[PDB]
């Protein structure tokens, strides 16, 4: 019954989750699991950025919106669109066009 | 290979292009095709709002179409709502 | 040196950054600040509506503030409507 | 009268119309207007898209959002957002803080 948008959407919900409910709020990241996700399941999109311990925090910092050290789900879906983003203008690196192709996206 | 959290957000670009890349500008959505779009990706908790609504709001530059970014409004949208959704009720 | 049109660009950001560097998260301009960002940077047709109003579109993740991206939808917003006013009379 | 904020917009107008003016419709961008709108004041920001003229026509179809050869104003202004964006992602390319810190922008400086 779900479509393909849902099904992703509930894909990024369920991810959340996994994480979220470990320690402390089962409903917001801290920055444990917030780093175990990311290490994890953006292995891929985010691998340089991995590989920077001090990047990660800031990338959590930077979504952290109410400065509460935790990462709400309102908050984490920000990192959800700018990746979705950033692997649209991958596929699109140094296109010459015409019209409409897409090469690989971020992580390949 | 990648992750399925990575698989779906790739599949979130599949999912607009199967409606920008109908006609004219390839990311373009217009009003037609984001009736379509919502009828049939969204729940009847987003279609309520009407394709109307949504398409002014979301066509920020009022040029007449949705592009990627402002389709990631709809998106951040659909996310919040669902995950408020999954603790109800 | 950059041009006058880059320079803009970046005074856009620097714009934001008087406001989101208020308090709080580096970008986020909160409903507070938010006021002020209007009361100072824009013309009154654009105030005039209301700044809690203007928050609300704004806060597409509604988690209390508005990013730099969030603020991107008001500059562009500004700027159509300014761009339309230039050619009245 | 005019705040920082307005007059950045009102430079983008302005720049927008002394190219919009020149060839057709005088009031939208021909795929010349642009293109020597961007080899001129995008010099920097894009410089090195500038070196591939095919890579700017892909840049102008794109925006081109109604795909009548022409840009209005309303679709140029999702370039100057996104350059505003990409410059200050550039500020921050590999910032590991503490707390707030700019580096160098688009095009340097
Ligand atoms: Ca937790
Ligand atoms: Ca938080
Ligand atoms: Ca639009
Ligand atoms: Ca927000
Ligand atoms: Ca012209
Ligand atoms: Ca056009
Ligand atoms: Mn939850
Ligand atoms: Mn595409
Ligand atoms: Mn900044």
């Amino acid at each position: 019954k779900m479509s393909q948008l849902e099904r992703n959407i509930e894909t990024i919900i369920n991810t959340f989750h996994q994480y979220s409910v470990k320690l402390g709020h089962p409903d917001t990241l801290n920055q444990g699991e917030f780093k175990e996700l990311v290490r994890k399941d953006l292995q891929n999109f985010l691998k340089k950025e991995n590989k920077n311990e001090k990047v990660i925090e800031h990338i959590m910092e930077d979504l952290d919106t109410n400065a509460d050290k935790q990462l709400s789900f309102e908050e984490f879906i920000m990192l959800m669109a700018r990746l979705t983003w950033a692997s649209h203008e991958k596929m699109h690196e140094g296109d010459e066009g015409p019209g409409h192709h897409h090469k690989p996206g971020l992580g390949e | 290979m990648l992750t399925e959290l990575e698989k779906a957000l790739n599949s979130i670009i599949d999912v607009y292009h199967k409606y920008s890349l109908i006609k004219g500008n390839f990311h373009a959505v217009y009003r037609d095709d984001l009736k379509k779009l919502l009828e049939t990706e969204s729940p009847q908790y987003i279609r309520k709002k009407g394709a109307d609504v949504w398409f002014k709001e979301l066509d920020i530059n009022t040029d007449g179409a949705v592009n990627f970014q402002e389709f990631l409004i709809l998106v951040i949208k659909m996310g919040v709502a669902a995950h408020k959704k999954s603790h109800e009720e």
